[PDB]
């Protein structure tokens, strides 16, 4: 009133998944990230 | 109409424009849409054409 050992599991767990959903926002070469702004300019050929 | 070399330029602002109009008329001969389908253009919503 130390305990690093212990919050070195919990911060690479979130760092992690923060990685995670913030790749939802890249193209990867397309055109939109969002799937929705593909479907609605677009048909489906 | 206006020439090639010096083509007009028209800012078309708000106004329900019905892009179907357009589509169904049968009176073009070409007819392209290149960032979206055409059927979806009827739907959408711009700031500025």
């Amino acid at each position: 009133s130390a305990l690093g050992k212990l919050q070195d599991v919990v911060n690479q767990n979130a760092q992690a998944l923060n990685t995670l959903v913030k790749q939802l926002s890249s193209n990867f070469g397309a055109i939109s990230s969002v799937l929705n702004d593909i479907l609605s300019r677009l048909d489906p050929p | 109409f206006a020439s090639v070399y010096a083509w007009n330029r028209k800012r078309i602002s708000n106004c329900v424009a019905d892009y179907s109009v357009l589509y169904n008329s049968a009176s073009f001969s070409t007819f392209k849409c290149y960032g979206v389908s055409p059927t979806k253009l009827n739907d959408l919503c711009f700031t500025n054409v």
